[PDB]
């Protein structure tokens, strides 16, 4: 029941800079036996756990000499000396000198790039879907970067609330942006009684929000 | 080579019971301690259980105890994981693990997912997401396919049987309050090959033994 | 009707047995207090030889049936000499936080040992899985605490010296010493756990209407035992 405490929650870095990932015990991690079992793992995209170093400071067999631990009862650091592309992913650190054993939160860690703005694209339902009786509207923001972005949905000019969902890549392995979908859901007959569908964007590669929209009679 | 293989994963009604197995290789089984963790869908990792060498010590996380037992066969190599009384927030992929030699984990299986629910077995629907000048930009065009209303969760995507991968998107799935999930696939294509290129996003959802090849065009 | 030494006279077979079964030093003093029954002048002068004849032949046939060594009172160790020779790098500190309760550095169990004058075991925790065993399977009543620091988990990279702490008993109330010997050691195994030193504690103990396969000694020395002691103090009232 000792509380892990990760810090910071998020840490952006450039290929090649240094990474520090703090991790705080609520009491300390000293063994009567005079060990300190503070461990350190990755996560990368898909994969299970991985890993680096246990005992605070002893690196894994096979793990990158980049990877080190320090630290001592309470307070601890897990560093990367020069972060390459493939540390992208979470890093937790865990406990097993107390029973529950406990991890901490996760900080995930994500490779800097130059600022992206998103590519906006919007898709009108189909009509094999809208002869279902639900038509789905999609709003896709491509390719973008850093992941702070906003997206809503205007009916006729009026802000849509509680019929729309989205959903946001990893951040990809090859060019580090994210890409967003946000899916707005109508029955048929409301799709029906409205004609235009816009999707406003926000974000800060964007000189200003953009709004994607569609006339529903319109091809 | 040290390898933790678990197996028995699946889909539970809320209150039911299933029993997780965890073969091991590579190493001395019968000496060392071995633990479950699992992991809920986008959260972070939970302890589950630990087991001594010689089963003379369990440890159990407080949210599964007199819920879980935690077992193992020496002779056999197996780990065992017998789960009861489940509920929907058991929902999660379980790992096996080991330290060998300690009580941190050093080893990690590939994992097996646990789904807790009531909803019923369904293939997904399938609609295209159709490219126009809405989906357009310079010399690209976008156009995907929404993979709708669909249990449990493994779904896979591909487009046209795996040749096209560039530009590919498949987002994660949404868990809806109906209990089942959704997503889309979105790929970015050079304008010049609509019309001339066959565009297909396969998709396949093994928990309900459906395949559906589902060819996307230019809205006319 | 029957003077103190004819009682002894009729028992002889009997006290015989029972000494040549019994280890070396436990035998002695054994017949040591039978002689002192024999020429017992007071009944109350008997009774008292004969109870100590019960405990001290009990524990020489529990040494017996679990391959330890018998220890003479005067020769057992108490838990500060445990600390000093065993945890010498914390016995300052063990002294330190029993001034408020100096009597523990005093405590005599049974049977006091340690992992490979403390006596040394090959495992701990076989003794423990052993008295859970038969207290699971046949409803003896024990009593067993292990020390434990905060909430700290066992470790598998590394080993640490451990204790074993025994009292065993030949009494009719047994359900009350386990009871009262766990109760006793509790405020020991609470100072053990804020020294980071492991110990376990095991009470037990058996009486003459448990049924002879079900006691912490052999079904043969239970025998020795009913046929020799529990008989003279069947006579010792009686007449
Ligand atoms: O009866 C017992 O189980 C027992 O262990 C008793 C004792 O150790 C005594 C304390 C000391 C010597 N004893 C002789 C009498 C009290
Ligand atoms: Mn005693
Ligand atoms: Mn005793």
């Amino acid at each position: 029941q000792i509380v892990l405490s990760q810090s910071p929650l998020s840490l952006p870095v450039s290929l090649g800079d240094q990474a520090s990932i703090s991790c705080r015990s609520s009491q300390s991690l000293l063994h009567s036996n005079g060990n300190t079992y503070l461990h350190w793992y990755l996560q990368k995209p898909g994969q299970s756990p991985k890993l680096l170093i246990y005992k605070v400071s002893n690196r894994f067999s096979g793990v990158p000499d980049r990877f080190s631990g320090s630290g001592s009862g309470t307070d601890f650091t897990l560093k990367i000396s020069r972060v390459e592309a493939e540390d992208l992913g979470v890093y937790f650190c865990s406990q097993s000198t107390h029973v529950p054993y406990t991890f901490g939160g996760g900080t995930k860690l994500e490779i800097k790039r130059t600022v992206a703005a998103p590519s906006v694209f919007i898709f009108p339902p189909s009509d094999e879907q809208l002869k279902s009786g639900t038509a789905s509207v999609v709003c896709l923001l491509n390719n973008f970067y850093p992941r702070e972005a906003k997206v809503q949905w205007k009916v006729d000019n009026a802000l849509q609330s509680g019929n729309s969902q989205e959903s946001v890549t990893e951040q990809d392995s090859k060019d580090s942006t994210y890409s967003l979908s946000s899916t707005l859901t109508l029955s048929k007959a409301d799709y029906e009684k409205h004609k235009v569908y816009a999707c406003e964007v926000t974000h800060q590669g964007l000189s200003s929000p953009v709004t994607k929209s569609f006339n529903r009679g319109e091809c | 080579e040290v390898k933790l293989e678990e197996s028995g994963g699946g889909l539970v009604r809320p209150g039911g019971s299933r029993k997780l197995s965890c073969a091991a290789s590579g190493f001395t089984f019968s000496s060392y301690g071995m633990q479950w963790v699992r992991q809920a869908p986008e959260k972070g990792l939970e302890w589950v259980a630990y087991i001594s060498s010689g089963s003379r010590t369990i440890y159990y996380a407080d949210t599964v105890k007199g819920r879980f037992t935690i077992s193992r066969d020496n002779p056999k190599n197996t780990l065992f994981l017998q789960m009861t009384s489940l509920r929907s927030e058991d929902t999660a992929m379980y790992y096996c693990a080991t330290g060998y030699g300690g009580t941190w984990f050093a080893y990690w299986g590939q994992g097996t997912l646990v789904t807790v629910s009531a909803a019923s077995t369904k293939g997904p629907s399938v609609f295209p997401l159709a490219p126009s000048s809405k989906s357009t930009s310079g010399g690209t065009a976008a156009l995907g396919c929404l993979v709708k209303d669909y249990f449990p969760e493994p779904v896979t995507v591909s487009w046209n049987s795996g040749a096209l991968t560039s530009g590919v998107h498949t987002f994660p799935a949404v868990l809806q309050s109906s209990g089942l999930y959704s997503l889309s696939s979105v790929v970015t294509v050079p304008s010049s090959s609509l019309g001339t290129q066959t565009y297909i996003c396969n998709v396949n959802h093994k928990p309900s033994n459906t395949k559906v090849d589902k060819k996307v065009e230019p809205k006319s | 009707k029957k003077p103190i030494a004819l009682i002894c006279a009729e028992l002889y077979k009997p006290f015989q047995d029972l000494f040549a079964a019994l280890p070396k030093d436990c035998s002695e003093e054994c017949q040591t207090l039978f002689e002192d029954i024999r020429n017992s002048e007071s009944h109350a002068s008997a009774w008292s030889s004969a109870l100590r004849i019960k405990g001290v032949a009990y524990e020489g046939f529990f040494s017996l049936t679990n391959s330890w060594r018998y220890i003479p009172e005067d020769l057992k160790p108490t838990l500060g000499m445990a600390i000093q020779t065993v945890f010498p790098d914390k016995f300052e500190k063990f002294l330190e936080r029993t001034h408020l309760h100096p009597e523990y550095r005093d405590f005599t169990p049974d049977y006091l040992m340690c992992r490979s004058a403390v006596q040394e075991v090959s495992s701990v925790s076989a003794v423990v899985d052993r008295f859970k065993s038969k207290s699971s399977e046949k409803g003896r009543p024990i009593r067993q605490e292990e020390s434990r620091p905060k909430t700290e988990s066992m470790q598998e990279d590394i080993e640490v010296d451990e204790l074993l702490i025994v009292e065993v008993g030949y009494q009719t109330d047994i359900e009350g010493k386990v009871i009262s010997d766990i109760e006793k050691w509790k405020g020991v195994v609470n100072l053990m756990s804020h020294l980071g030193i492991k110990v376990n504690v095991l009470t037990c103990a058996d009486n003459s209407q448990t049924p002879r396969t079900d006691w912490w000694i052999d079904e043969k020395y239970v025998r020795l035992l009913l046929n020799s002691i529990s008989y003279l103090f069947k006579e010792l009232l009686e007449n």
